[PDB]
């Protein structure tokens, strides 16, 4: 501890030759608000880090004739108006590697846990530009959400953008934890990109995922409400860089950022705050341009760039249910698929509150296992019938028999879409659920035993037959002799819960 | 077109603002591409269109690319005429940008032939008096609700119907019953989407992947990707 | 001091100093304007620098009235961020903007005092302590349970509550409390704080006998206030605030009112200021000036500080910009309905709207947790029922939504809930319901053994056997 | 208002090339700022309100807005 | 909310 | 651009057509510092005075100080189209045009003590290659709020830079600080 | 215009009994819209006085004159600014107005109705015919108690 | 400057000097049962109204300390 402080300043002092080079510098003219007005940097590039007399660091973002108007990503309490502003040449990049797994970074991609610091030898730009055409695949691999309703009726695969859009306090920060969780068997890098949150509310996501042991393989890059505009604008494109590391390193990843519209509401800030012409909404006119070109970087890559691809859950709150507003028509506009969420439905019991007569999937059942497709079949018909007479629930009693029975079917349905938070189902669980269900050996309990049937249910299965587990898994289909397995336990499960 | 070069003098988003020579400025709705430098280190340029002349031999462009790494005083190429696409049977089979550049890594496509993409309308007395039905050999839509030839017609429906079989099963009856040809143009086409259809469309025969120039389409894809002049004038 | 300003524009609130050439202040410096009073005396003026406009000029809104101040005027760049006293010098004392007293006792101890404006505390000092404290409402300690530790909001538009509700908050709370309380009144009236401030001495908080003594701290910037001091008034508040969590290391207990004035009073004058309009009138930077503040109250893992904060939402507009930038972030949230107010069921607090974080099984016990699930649950099918009801005729329903309707409206009556500082408006006295008679309460009702009692049993009572008592008295009244 | 259409450099400088003349530019109108269907065009000193004028290209105009020192 | 309570009476 | 920009520019055209570009350049320096000294700045400023007072002054001041007569003929225009309150902008602009048209660049070098001017003359010719300027105006201020040596403002107005004398020390500061 | 309004309304006050205990009772009127409270000035000065006195058309027409739309029109100060008299025998009775609104309203779509209910709903409206007035002709305190 | 009468005859170029007075009224007593126009200014035409003691337009709001609970 004596001589090693020496010998590093022996070395530190060995190491640069004191080089020169010509720097491109300016003064400050006018600063406030987050913004600066600097004046002489001639040769400096549109979206390039400049760096201020009291450390503050910018980007000049639009370069005018008489001045380069400078966001900064930080305070500028202690610029001079005066002092020397020199470019630094190069433009936004993060520091990558490996030893970002169980981290939690702010959008510089240092870390904000106090955990030490991420020896990174790589680097990657912010805005870099997402894969064309031909390195592209068609998504056909399965993302496993655990959420039983999601994985049967708006399957999510890896390569898919698919947003997570509903009001406020409906459960979407939820469905974004439910599947970082359920990524635990899977070889999944996960990220997490929180936005203007409140600090708590980050503390507690990530005290959540190291409790549930989810933080080995996930990262958390977090800039809470009091950051600059700049810092919570710029936090998905490092997210979205990390992801691309891991992407491009053939792994397969998955990215959530959580309230999008507050990015958009960061953006917009900064845009007004250099003068540019607003939109509406004073949002300006590129705030399209901003989403798109960060959602176009999720990709499914060409099986001769790695065959890794890289998920993307947007998270985006709608005001009152105007799924019509501006930004929410952007993403929908750009996502492949929408879930909604219904304060009604949260409301009413069913968590969690997917709407599925109005979210939609663009990829398919090309997002969903062979098992899978067969029991979501039924499944899909069997709940489209049942919005169809839900109309005639009041009425049912003088209704035909095969009328109430659909009703009843559909409304016992219901009970198994229902699922606790942070409890993500493994695929063949699921299967499993929804082949009882959707076939009618849970048609003679009721309402209120339908979820509890199941749990014992599915405990017993994993319990006592694991064949019918590993012929799921392996395999993958929906086998005959799983089929066989599963009746058999139903029968014995139904004869150990009539036992009471 | 010739010496006619201009310098950048304000860069505020996608919309630039160039300075000329006094005498020589281009007309609106005229390309000109701004011989920009790449990070990397390598020449990268940049392609953008004349929108309003500003007055003190100024006018302001709108980028039909990115503008990131782009500095004042950047040479910016004036080009006399307007986006100039290749035109013909060498795109066919072929996937372009906004800019008419392959981006579908076959190679190049020989800018033999070059129409301008700012055109006026033909003529009046060029124009036909005749309402004629076009023939798609679908009964469906030859019976109850037919089409014109050289009319629009919109499509009304939504996702995972049989949409995009339906616009192939377009192409390949106007190319077999007639001697048609087909042109699809993605506005703000989704870059998986377009990898699904051009994959789909090479299977179903409709780009002949053994023999291109065989093929009944030519896609062009502005992007969401790309900056919203691309997306506008695709 | 060495750095001597004048005043070059003059324009509302907002006036722009003309500073030496290289000298200039830095944002948020308090500047000092030697002005003239009313009659033939000195006044002073307390500015704060928000930009610097280039020409040696700086923007700076005032905390005072400009009316009567000329151009050309002496500046005094004091070089700091207009520091407030802090500590026990504030306890039972009514303070300003400015932090000086206007209770009209000696000076404040200037020996330690704190700057006005302070970075939020970092992620590694934070707690992860999920609590539920006690509040004696029925309505939020079983729908919306309030965190210990954690930020609380009030939501509503000018006459359903928020602030009898914190009232009600203050006196079942403020001297339950250990530690010591703050108050800060921002753009609220001054008739309720001079209310607010009578009946903390008769309460026993103020202890106006020893000043000293005392637990509550009031910052007040009414709506006669110029836009400048109804913007940093809950600085103020929360800079003394933080003293009490950090240094003193005592739990604090910070009550704000309406923080829907520290957000228009930025949206005022940022116009002058220069800046561009945002969405539908607010300022560009609604989002960060709210995160600021509300970042920097934070439980510190060392105190903590309990925030319960009223937010006007504008026309019942719930979506508007101000309060849906609030709600992201507050824990629990409490929605106020007009059409409860409307009716009668005050605390009008809408059920279906106010959500909590702590109503979670885990955190707030599975008996409570499923009774606040029934509840909710039989509200929302009531709600969805509603114009089956409105048109088709009550009497045609089915036998379980019958059921259904009589349950809801007992329920809906008794979450009203007589409140002791307002029995001026309900005309009874007020009753504290611990938690667990309001869970045998409403698992009563929704068991199906209160079938019997009337309606209007269920109306303004305390608990239970009040409900019952009340029935009874009525069945009586009917008969004889 | 700190700026102006005519404020090009190019009239400033035939403006002090000789300050006190006889004539000025009575037909004869140099355009300049073509932006979106307007034109301010510098000269046509003696023009009338809702006159037509002729370009170079071809192009018919109709004088609209007859400011101080341009017309557009 | 004045749209909003128009799409509540329109549903 | 901007007004100061134009009219300067404007000037120079005018005064470069008709080669007077060091008379002009006598003249506006000559205009510096009759329009500072702020009673007569105000006084051609101040709107409310007649025009006419003011041309009598103005072309008494070009009588007493021997401007040229089409340097004169500019703020008899700037006195016509009100753009006299610019005039201190203006004037201030012309200098770095009439050094884009004579072709020469200037730049700053603060030092700590005066030099005996061969590498300064090394340093003139160093600029003038790497920027093309046929003649540099090299100039230069005594400070002492430099450490060691001495750097170059050059560019457009300072807009590159090479420094020698308080860098080491901050990249000193810096590779100790690793952060 | 928020401060506009405050600046001018709150000088209306309450002085102490140092002051004099002089009193100036401010009654502010703002015209709506055809009923927009959503709009700027009148949620501006709602939220600035005290109470407000909320009059509808429809019940001006419908012969409810004056036509207070009580149950949004409120008293900030409440019993307080009301005799021992007035306090006693009206302290309960907004509160009781706005729930036989509320059940009068439910009571319309019913067809059934119980003995007390059906009592509870003559009293309303026995009330509601009390609480007419004709225009400048007042009553005292000891006639409204 | 906004103009309390909105002169017609207010002339480009005319003097305008400074009362050094903030905008008051002259109030006392005499008011009662006549009618004025914001500048307390008889416009009932009876005559003229004695006043000394000129309070101000923009006095200030009584504050925490210098205020009572409304009670009567
Ligand atoms: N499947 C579920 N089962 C039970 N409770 C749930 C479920 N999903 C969400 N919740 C509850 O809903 C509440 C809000 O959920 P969450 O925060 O995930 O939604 P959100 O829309 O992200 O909130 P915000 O609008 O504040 O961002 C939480 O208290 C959570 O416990
Ligand atoms: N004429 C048809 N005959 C049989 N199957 C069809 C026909 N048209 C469409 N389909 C099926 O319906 C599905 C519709 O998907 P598609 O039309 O590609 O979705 P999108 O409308 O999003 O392009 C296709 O997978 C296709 O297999
Ligand atoms: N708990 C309650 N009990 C009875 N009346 C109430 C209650 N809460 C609010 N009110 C009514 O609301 C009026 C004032 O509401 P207030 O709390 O000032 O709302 P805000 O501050 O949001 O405008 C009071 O005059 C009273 O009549």
């Amino acid at each position: 501890r004596a001589d090693e402080i020496s010998k590093i300043i022996r070395e530190r002092i060995e190491g640069y030759n004191r080089e020169v080079k010509v720097v491109n510098t300016g003064t400050v003219l006018q600063v406030g608000d987050g913004i600066a007005r600097i004046h002489g940097l001639d040769e400096v590039m549109a979206g390039e880090l400049v760096e201020f007399e009291e450390g503050t660091i910018g980007i000049a973002l639009n370069l005018e004739s008489n001045n380069v108007g400078v966001v900064l990503m930080g305070d500028g309490l202690m610029i001079q108006e005066g002092s020397s502003v020199k470019a630094t040449g190069r433009i936004a990049q993060i520091p990558v590697s490996e030893a970002y797994l169980g981290r939690v970074i702010n959008a510089l991609a240092k870390p904000i846990d106090g955990r030490g610091e991420i020896t990174a030898s790589e680097s990657r730009l912010i805005e870099s530009p997402a894969p064309g055409i031909m390195s592209r695949r068609s998504v056909y691999e399965p993302l496993q959400t655990g959420l039983i309703a999601i994985d049967a009726m708006i399957p999510v695969g890896r390569g898919q953008r698919e947003l997570i859009i509903g009001d406020r306090q409906t459960g979407k920060t939820a469905v974004a934890t439910d599947t970082i969780l359920n990524q635990q068997g899977q070889n999944v890098i996960c990220v997490y990109v929180a936005i203007g949150q409140k600090a708590s509310s980050v503390a507690q996501v990530v005290t959540n995922f190291q409790e549930r042991g989810a933080m080995e393989y996930t990262i958390v890059v977090a800039e809470t409400a009091d950051s600059p505009a700049t810092l919570q604008y710029l936090a998905p494109y490092t997210g979205a860089a990390l992801a691309e590391y891991f992407m491009y390193r053939e792994r397969h990843t998955l990215i959530i950022y959580d309230d999008l519209s507050k990015q958009a509401q960061a953006y917009r800030q900064m845009s007004l705050l250099l003068r540019r012409p607003p939109g509406r909404e004073a949002y300006p006119g590129d705030v399209f341009y901003l989403h798109s070109r960060l959602l176009e970087r999720a990709a499914k890559l060409s099986s001769l760039l790695g065959e890794g691809s890289m998920t993307a859950l947007p998270i985006v709150e709608t005001q009152a249910g105007d799924v019509s507003a501006y930004i929410p028509t952007n993403v929908i506009s750009i996502t492949d698929g929408q879930i909604f969420l219904s304060a009604d439905l949260f409301n009413a019991g069913i968590r969690p509150a997917i709407n599925v007569g109005i979210s939609v999937s663009r990829v398919g059942s090309a997002a969903q296992i062979k098992a899978m497709k067969k029991v979501a079949g039924k499944l899909k018909l069997e709940l489209a019938q049942f919005a169809e007479l839900e109309a005639f629930a009041q009425f049912a009693s003088d209704l035909d028999k095969a009328t109430q029975n659909q009703l009843a079917r559909g409304q016992r349905l219901r009970e198994l879409l229902k699922q606790p938070q942070s409890a993500p189902l493994t695929v063949e669980e699921q299967v499993m659920t929804i082949y009882t269900g959707t076939n009618g050996y849970l048609d003679s309990l009721e309402l209120d035993q339908v979820r509890k049937y199941l749990v014992e249910l599915r405990t017993y299965v994993k319990t006592n037959k694991p064949e019918f587990q590993e012929i799921i898994s392996s395999t993958k289909t929906f086998t005959e002799e799983a089929e066989a397995l599963l009746k058999e336990a139903i029968q014995e499960q139904m004869e150990r819960f009539l036992l009471q | 077109e010739k010496k006619n070069l201009g310098r950048i003098a304000q860069i505020i988003g996608p919309v630039l603002d160039v300075a000329f020579p006094p005498g020589k400025m281009p007309n609106i709705y005229n390309a000109l591409i701004v011989k920009g430098r790449d990070t990397a280190g390598q020449p990268m340029n940049v392609t953008c269109e004349v929108q309003q002349l500003l007055g003190n031999n100024r006018v302001r462009a709108v980028a039909m690319s990115a503008t990131d790494g782009l500095t004042r005083g950047m040479e910016v190429i004036d080009t006399g005429a307007p986006l100039s696409v290749p035109v013909g049977g060498a795109t066919l089979g072929r996937i372009f940008n906004v800019l008419g550049e392959p981006v579908d890594n076959l190679g190049p496509v020989d800018t033999r032939t070059t129409s301008p993409i700012h055109r006026s309308a033909p003529a009046f007395t060029q124009l036909d008096t005749k309402l004629s039905i076009f023939e798609t050999g679908i009964k469906v839509v030859d019976l109850l609700a037919p089409y014109r030839r050289g009319g629009k017609i919109g499509l009304f429906g939504g996702a995972g119907v049989g949409k995009t079989v339906l616009i192939m099963e377009l192409i390949n009856n106007i190319a077999k019953a007639h001697g048609g040809v087909s042109v699809f143009g993605g506005v703000g086409e989704r870059t998986r989407e377009g990898n699904d259809l051009y994959m789909e469309m090479k299977e179903s025969g409709v780009i002949n992947e053994q023999n291109i120039a065989e093929s009944k389409v030519a896609l062009v894809y502005g992007q969401m990707n790309e900056p919203p002049g691309a997306r506008m004038r695709v | 001091k060495k750095n001597l300003g004048r005043i070059a524009q003059i324009i509302g609130p907002v006036l722009d100093v003309a500073f030496p050439p290289g000298k200039m202040p830095n944002i948020y410096n308090a500047l000092i304007v030697k002005g003239r009073d009313t009659a033939g005396q000195p006044m002073n003026v307390t500015c704060e620098v928000q930009q610097l406009l280039g020409n040696n000029r700086v923007r700076a809104v005032a905390m005072s009235a400009t009316d009567g101040l000329t151009r050309g005027m002496e500046v005094i760049d004091t070089g700091a961020p207009l520091s407030v006293p802090v500590g026990g010098a504030t306890l039972g004392r009514i303070f300003n903007v400015l932090g000086e007293p206007v209770d009209n006792l000696g000076p404040v101890d200037t020996r330690t005092t704190s700057p006005i404006h302070r970075s939020a505390p970092a992620f590694t000092q934070l707690d992860t302590k999920l609590s539920i404290f006690e509040t004696g409402i029925k309505v939020v300690d079983l729908l919306a349970p309030y965190r210990r530790g954690g930020k609380i909001g009030l939501f509503g538009g000018a006459g359903v509550g928020k602030t009898v509700l914190i009232m009600e908050l203050i006196n079942n709370i403020a001297k339950a409390h250990g530690g010591v309380s703050v108050f800060g009144g921002v753009g609220e009236r001054t008739r309720e704080g001079n209310d607010l401030y009578m009946e903390m001495k008769e309460s026993g908080v103020i202890n106006e006998q020893n000043i000293a003594e005392s637990k509550v701290a009031l910052v007040y910037g009414q709506m006669n206030e110029p836009p400048g001091a109804r913007m940093r008034v809950g600085l103020t508040a929360l800079t003394m605030a933080e003293y009490f969590r950090d240094v003193n290391e005592q739990d604090v207990l910070l009550f704000i009112d309406n923080i829907f004035r520290f957000v228009q009073a930025g949206s005022e004058v940022s116009a002058l200021l220069g800046r561009m309009p945002s969405a539908v009138g607010y300022q560009p930077t609604l989002s960060t000036e709210m995160g600021s503040l509300q970042e920097r109250i934070t439980s510190t893992k060392e105190g903590s500080i309990t925030s319960i904060q009223a937010v006007y939402v504008p026309a019942d507009d719930l979506t508007d910009p101000a309060p849906a930038t609030t709600f992201a972030h507050l824990d629990a949230t409490t929605v106020l309905s007009r059409g409860l107010a409307a009716k009668g069921i005050y605390p009008a607090v809408d059920p279906l709207d106010s959500t909590s974080t702590m109503l979670q099984p885990r955190i707030v016990g599975e008996e409570h947790y499923e009774i606040a699930q029934r509840v909710k649950e039989t509200l929302q099918r009531y709600k969805e029922l509603q114009d089956i009801i409105a048109i088709l005729g009550l009497d045609e329903l089915s036998e379980e939504d019958r059921l259904t309707v009589a349950r809801a409206r007992k329920i809906e009556r008794f979450l009203s809930q007589p409140f002791f500082v307002a029995e001026v408006f309900t005309g009874s006295p007020g009753k504290y319901v611990g938690l667990a008679e309001t869970i045998r309460g409403f698992q009563l009702i929704l068991s199906g053994e209160l079938d019997s009692l009337p309606e209007q049993a269920f109306y303004l009572v305390g608990n239970i056997d009040e409900a019952t008592a009340k029935a009874m008295n009525l069945e009586m009244e009917s008969k004889l | 208002a700190t700026i102006r259409a005519d404020e090009i450099s190019k009239i400033i400088r035939e403006r002090i090339e000789g300050y006190n003349r006889e004539v000025k530019v009575v037909n004869t109108g140099t355009v300049l700022q073509v932006g979106d269907g307007i034109a301010r065009i510098h000269g046509l000193d003696e023009v009338m309100a809702g006159e037509l004028v002729e370009f170079e290209e071809g192009t018919i105009g109709i004088a609209l807005n007859l400011e101080s020192n341009n017309v557009g | 909310a004045n749209l909003r309570e128009l799409r509540d009476r329109i549903g | 651009d901007s007004t100061a920009s134009r009219y300067a520019s404007a000037l120079a055209d005018v005064a470069d057509v008709t080669g007077t570009l060091e008379a002009t350049n006598s003249d506006v320096e000559k205009l510096i510092r009759i329009f500072s000294e702020e009673p007569v700045y105000y006084f051609f400023a101040n709107p409310v005075i007649s025009i006419d007072n003011k041309r009598s002054v103005l072309d008494e001041i070009i009588t007493t100080s021997g401007l040229q007569p089409h340097t004169a003929n500019f703020i008899n225009i700037l006195i016509d189209s009100e753009r006299i309150n610019l005039v201190k902008e203006i004037l201030n602009e012309f200098e770095d045009v009439f050094n884009k048209i004579t072709g020469t660049e200037v730049a700053v070098v603060t030092s700590v003590v005066k030099l005996e001017n061969d590498h300064l003359a090394q340093i003139a010719k160093g600029v003038q290659k790497i920027t093309g300027a046929k003649n540099v105006r090299i100039k230069t201020v005594i400070d002492p709020s430099l450490v060691a040596g001495f750097t170059i403002r050059y560019g457009n107005e300072g807009s590159k830079l090479v420094d020698m004398s308080v860098k080491k020390q901050l990249e000193e500061i810096a590779a100790q600080l690793e952060m």
